[PDB]
């Protein structure tokens, strides 16, 4: 995980040492011997004319420790003329001594899948928010929480898009050349880090709004009637401000200790725990709420002499409806930590979580703004009102 | 005007048969639910039977269940009640009451003491 | 024997029926097929008023075309300023089951009543400026269905015990009691002279009373269900009745016969409230299908619909100057249509 | 615009008071009490009055169970006809219906009133809590004999005690047979319309059972939970 | 027994007029008063209190 | 979450590839292994000239 900037700095130090050696060393060229030079890769001293003995593999290489005694070679002629290879302008040189696309197809596949899912979810949730706000009849506290959840999903999708764009800009050809020159690139900017801080905040806000949805449903089912005017403000504060209690500290820690490149890498897992732990707490609480709500539903179905044969079909439909509203699909691989996820298991976890979370926004919009009976009734009433003009 | 008239009744030996004809005028007889309410002497009004507007949903009281039968004539706006096997405790005044709300199944206050949509009644 | 009296009663009645038929020679439909039709009229909700917790069961227009009063089953009586949608008063009620409301023709008093069988009169104007219960009227053995302020000191009420009464605020007496109905008197309306009033009951009939005399003058039949509401033509010689049979009807006092009936096949829900316009050409009727329909008083054509309500429309009243119409529905909302 | 500012301030004060009243109104449950004259509903309302005007017309009994503050309305001096004023109670938490199980002669009449209440257009979504009151008299009647409930309802002998029955210990099979026969007679009309919009909760209240408030609280908790689950399309 | 008989006796003595005359009076009233009916003839928004 | 893990994996791979291309440009691959003479593996990647 050696960055390009570190390798560039090491090569700059190597070049400075090479320039110092080009002058301070005694001249062994008695008469038309080999000539010391620097081919931008390694220091080439004046050797014996008519020999191939050369220097070892240089440092500053990103792989570094690989056959330390290995030596790159180049032969001197009878007059030490750095014999030509295949009639070119570059002397013959053998590099097979310090020679150090599997993890690309998977990444491209995941990127395509989750980008498609997030675009579909963004469009569907924009339409759903428009539908919910347009009709004045659907203006309860539950629909307000639904609107907040939709806005959080939209913000998450937008942050993901901006993060992908910033990743594309970070490692562009122009940025790579600029870093080769030595001057400051996009990686040293401030908006670059703010993009990923915004992405982290949006993700945390999405998880905590799923938690708020679950908590509101549980309070409706279990507790008594509370002041909706005072409880909606508390729920909004919990959803939007609690992620600021562990996202801003994470950004501060990244600024102070582990800056690296644009806060995109997690070389230290302890600083990654700052974001990973509260989200896990939200997921666990939401799973407990899901279990309690499913128990309540199955208790309702198994009573009042209604239970004849449709206990399993209705329960299956209710569970499949409740799964995307809460963060329950993610509990399968949520407890498989990032440190212990390696090999094909890590790819399976990443694929499942990314794809399901990408399409969760579209699923929520479909199940709570299009198939909803109240929305369909509102549309029917609006059509009937328009019909008579 | 809502007018209901009943024909028949009288005095017959126990176990006999009687026919009651109810004539209704002043409203669309085919868009209403008609009920039979009887009141025994020295006793309050008691619901007997009801006929749905479509002539399908028909119910009777357990006292006369399986013995009293009804007929409706929406074209003639008349109702015919046929009874058989008269019992000594079946002597009462029968009124062909009408449910107030049209085009509905339920109807309240059919057995009211001062129901407006009730005929004079014929003693049986 | 009394059977002879019973048969002569209907004899002296059928004679009335055939006299009415003889006095009838032409229908309003034939005469009215000359005038240009009113045509499609579109009304838009200029202002909506929110704040009632539960369904709205009654309303009244103040005699200034600005102030509005509305009663809801949450136990709250609210007085609005229809121009600016400002809640002038928020009087809380003793009993939450209020079924009727009224506004005095002076702007000083507001009446209400309902399932508590008590007509409560509130004094809007007070020395300290706070609304207080000026008087409570008791004596009705049934739920109060409607009440109208005949004067600053006289009020006429109709209850569910098949009676109507005239009350004096300063003593809470029953100086005049109008009996004769054979069902729950659902609504009543005063003629624009404070001389006679009509009252429609659940017996599918309406009667004309006299506050000065005290007994019914004529009675009108023709309906096949409960008369949910009643109104009065501005000229004072006619009145329109809405019933649960989804058909409105027009009656005339001097003609003493049914004039013509408003009905349509598409609509099936019963009437809830009716109200004539200032010129007497438009008849607005509420419906349980969540919208109210305005029909021309002569040609019986659906000029338009005020479809803007999410629940049953219960109260509907045209302003005194005719500038606007306001409908209150069970969705706890009031709308001002123009 | 000083007068306009004063009017706006008055409207703001009134709106804040309206919100304060709205909280309390939404925090309480309203119940409607129904039953015949010989149903014992007066005794029930009297006992729950202490558990926690001449013409009248309506009554009130505010009893609190675990801080829920149920409002319980009993209709007083009103005419026999109830078709019109029953529309007022079209949005209540539940309707409590009390039946005299012992009175076989008027049992059928109670059945028709329950059927009319169930099938009413404006009470389609309102659940009903059923109280088959006067259970001790029903118990003593069958043991005392000379009752012959089969004549009124020619279905008793062609009927068996359901396996769902959970009779109290030390009680005769005949008494629980009759109890569940009457309960199923009501449940036959209960489970004949309404689909899954409103249900019926039957209970066996003997004469003075102090757990009536607990039963009402449990039934209202079930009703609210079912409503909330229906709003989320889970049920 | 007597109250209804007396009331119907009062109802019997009536001075009802022809329906056509009353109908014509109704038409005359609507024709005369239709000029100043805001609902029938939409009043322009300049003087309409409800903008 | 998975978004952060995927971003970290992608960024780490991209940084490694950028370092490999810097080394390849240092070698000057187009002129280095013309006659198949010890072709470096860093020349197989795609990046500026």
């Amino acid at each position: 995980t050696v960055s390009l900037w570190e390798t560039v700095q090491k090569w700059r130090e190597y070049r400075r040492q090479c320039q110092r050696s080009l002058t301070e060393d005694p001249p062994p060229a008695t008469d038309l011997f080999c000539n010391r030079t620097f081919d931008e890769y390694a220091c080439w001293p004046d050797g014996e004319p008519g020999s191939f003995v050369n220097v070892s593999c240089p440092w500053y290489l990103p792989w570094a420790s690989s056959v330390p005694q290995g030596h790159v070679y180049r032969f001197c002629t009878a007059e030490g003329l750095w014999l030509q290879k295949d009639n070119s302008s570059l002397p013959w040189r053998d590099l097979s001594e310090c020679e150090e696309s599997s993890p690309e197809e998977q990444l491209l596949f995941l990127y395509i899948i989750y980008t498609v899912g997030y675009a579909l979810s963004f469009s569907a949730l924009v339409i759903a928010s428009a539908i919910l706000l347009g009709f004045r009849h659907l203006h309860c506290t539950r629909n307000y929480i639904h609107l907040n959840l939709f806005a959080s999903f939209i913000l998450r999708a937008l942050s993901v898009f901006i993060k992908d764009a910033a990743l594309k800009w970070m490692y562009s050809t122009a940025a790579q050349q600029h870093q080769w020159d030595g001057l400051l690139s996009y990686q040293d900017s401030l908006s670059c880090r703010l993009v990923f801080l915004l992405m982290q905040y949006c993700v945390a806000a999405n998880y905590y709004w799923l938690l708020v949805e679950g908590v509101y449903l549980y309070t409706l089912l279990a507790f008594s009637v509370l002041s909706e005017q005072w409880i909606f403000r508390l729920y909004v504060s919990i959803g939007w401000g609690v992620p600021l209690l562990f996202v801003v500290p994470w950004g501060i820690v990244k600024y102070l200790y582990e800056d690296e490149g644009c806060w995109t890498r997690n070389s230290n897992m302890n600083y990654w725990l700052i974001i990973r732990l509260p989200i896990l707490f939200a997921i666990g609480v939401n799973f407990l709420i899901f279990v309690r709500v499913i128990c309540i539903v199955v208790s309702k179905l198994k009573a009042n002499l209604m239970c004849k044969t449709d206990i399993k079909c209705r329960l299956a439909k209710s569970t499949l409806t409740l799964i995307p509203l809460l963060g329950t699909h993610e509990v399968i691989f949520a407890f498989v930590m990032d440190e212990h996820a390696r090999g094909t298991l890590r790819f399976i976890k990443l694929f499942t979580e990314l794809s399901f979370t990408s399409f969760q926004g579209l699923m929520v919009a479909i199940l709570y703004c299009f198939v909803n009976n109240e929305v369909q009734l509102e549309f029917r009433k609006s059509w009937e009102r328009w019909r008579l003009e | 005007q809502v007018q209901l008239q009943e024909s028949g009744g009288g005095l017959v030996q126990p176990g006999g048969s009687l026919r009651l004809s109810c004539a209704a005028s002043g409203f669309t007889f085919s868009n209403y639910k008609m009920n039979w309410v009887r009141q025994a002497p020295g006793k309050g009004l008691e619901w007997v039977s009801d006929i749905s507007q479509s002539g399908a949903s028909i119910s009777y009281t357990g006292s006369v269940k399986g013995r009293f039968t009804i007929s409706r004539d929406n074209a003639k706006n008349t109702l015919y009640l046929q009874m058989n096997s008269l019992k000594p405790e079946d002597t009462a005044v029968y009124y062909c009451a009408r449910c107030p709300a049209p085009f509905t199944r339920d109807c309240f206050d059919v057995t009211s003491t001062t129901y407006a949509y009730r005929g004079q009644g014929t003693q049986v | 024997e009394l059977d002879q009296l019973r048969q002569e009663a209907e004899q002296l009645k059928n004679q009335i029926r055939d006299a009415r038929k003889a006095c009838a020679d032409a229908t309003l439909s034939q005469i009215t097929n000359n005038i240009d039709p009113v045509g499609r009229i579109q009304m838009r909700t200029r202002r909506t008023l929110r704040g009632h917790l539960a369904k709205i069961y009654a309303m009244h227009w103040g005699t200034d075309s600005r102030l509005l009063v509305s009663a809801s089953q949450d136990g709250k009586l609210i007085i609005w300023d229809s121009y600016t949608t400002n809640k002038v008063h928020a009087i809380p009620l003793r009993s939450s089951w209020v079924m009727t409301c009224a506004y005095a023709p002076s702007g000083n008093y507001v009446a209400c009543g309902g399932l508590d069988n008590i007509c409560s009169i509130y004094n809007l104007k007070t020395r300290e400026g706070n609304v207080r219960v000026s008087r409570e009227l008791a004596g009705h053995t049934g739920y109060l269905s409607c009440c109208r302020f005949l004067d600053d000191n006289q009020i006429v009420t109709s209850s569910g015990d098949t009676t109507c009464a005239l009350w004096d605020i300063e003593t809470g007496q029953q100086t005049t009691t109008f009996t004769g109905h054979t069902g729950d008197v659902m609504s009543l309306s005063l003629a624009p002279d404070t001389r006679l009033f009509v009252s429609g009951a659940c017996d599918a009939s309406a009667k004309l009373w006299d506050v000065r005399e005290g007994m019914c003058r004529q009675t009108f039949t023709g309906h096949e269900s409960d008369i949910n509401a009643i109104c009065f033509f501005p000229n004072g010689n006619a009145f329109a009745t809405g019933s649960d049979d989804a058909t409105c009807r027009l009656f005339d006092l001097r003609a003493d016969q049914e004039l013509m009936t408003y009905s349509h096949d598409n609509i099936i829900c019963g009437i809830t409230s009716v109200s004539f316009s200032k010129s007497g050409r438009l008849l607005l009727a509420g419906y349980d299908d969540f919208n109210c329909n305005v029909w021309d008083a002569l040609k019986a054509d659906r000029a338009g619909v005020l479809a803007g309500h999410d629940n049953r429309v219960s109260c509907l009243g045209v302003t005194d100057d005719g500038m606007a119409v306001a409908t209150g529905s069970w969705d706890s909302f009031l709308k001002i249509w123009n | 615009s000083a007068e306009d500012k004063a009017a706006v301030e008055r409207s703001k004060m009134i709106e804040k008071q309206l919100q304060k009243d709205k909280q309390v109104y939404r925090a309480t449950h309203r119940l409607l009490l129904l039953g015949a004259d010989n149903s014992g509903k007066s005794t029930i309302v009297k006992q729950m009055r202490i558990y926690h005007v001449k013409t009248s017309g309506i009554f009130e009994t505010k009893f609190q169970v675990d801080k829920v503050n149920f409002h319980m309305f009993d209709v007083g001096a009103q005419r026999d006809e109830r078709r019109k004023w029953i529309q007022c109670f079209n949005d209540v938490t539940a309707i409590i219906f009390v039946v005299d199980s012992s009175d076989y002669n008027r049992l059928q009449e109670a059945l028709n009133d329950f059927k009319s209440i169930w099938n009413n257009r404006w009470l389609r979504t309102i659940s009903v809590i059923l109280f088959l009151n006067k259970q001790d008299l029903l118990a003593e009647k069958v043991l005392a004999g000379k009752s012959k409930i089969e004549d009124y309802f020619p279905e008793f002998a062609r009927y068996t005690t359901p396996e769902d029955a959970t009779p109290e210990p030390g009680e005769d099979p005949r008494v629980t047979r009759a109890k569940y026969f009457i309960r199923d007679e009501f449940l036959r009309i209960s489970t004949a319309s309404g689909d899954g919009r409103h249900y019926c909760y039957p209970h066996f209240t003997c004469s003075v059972d102090t757990e009536n408030a607990r039963r009402i609280f449990n039934d209202c908790r079930d009703i609210i939970q079912r409503m909330h689950l229906r709003q989320y399309e889970l049920l | 027994a007597r109250k209804l008989v007396e009331q119907l006796k009062m109802e019997a003595n009536i001075d009802r007029i022809k329906v056509s005359k009353a109908a014509a009076d109704l038409m005359a009233y609507c024709e005369a008063h239709a000029k100043e009916d805001p609902l029938l003839t939409p009043v322009p928004a300049s003087e309409n209190p409800f903008r | 979450h998975a978004e952060g893990t995927f971003t970290s994996d992608v960024s780490s791979y991209l940084e490694g590839q950028a370092a490999k291309c810097f080394i390849a440009w240092l070698i000057n691959c187009p002129g280095e292994c013309v006659p198949g003479s010890a072709c470096p593996d860093v020349c197989t990647n795609t990046c500026p000239l």
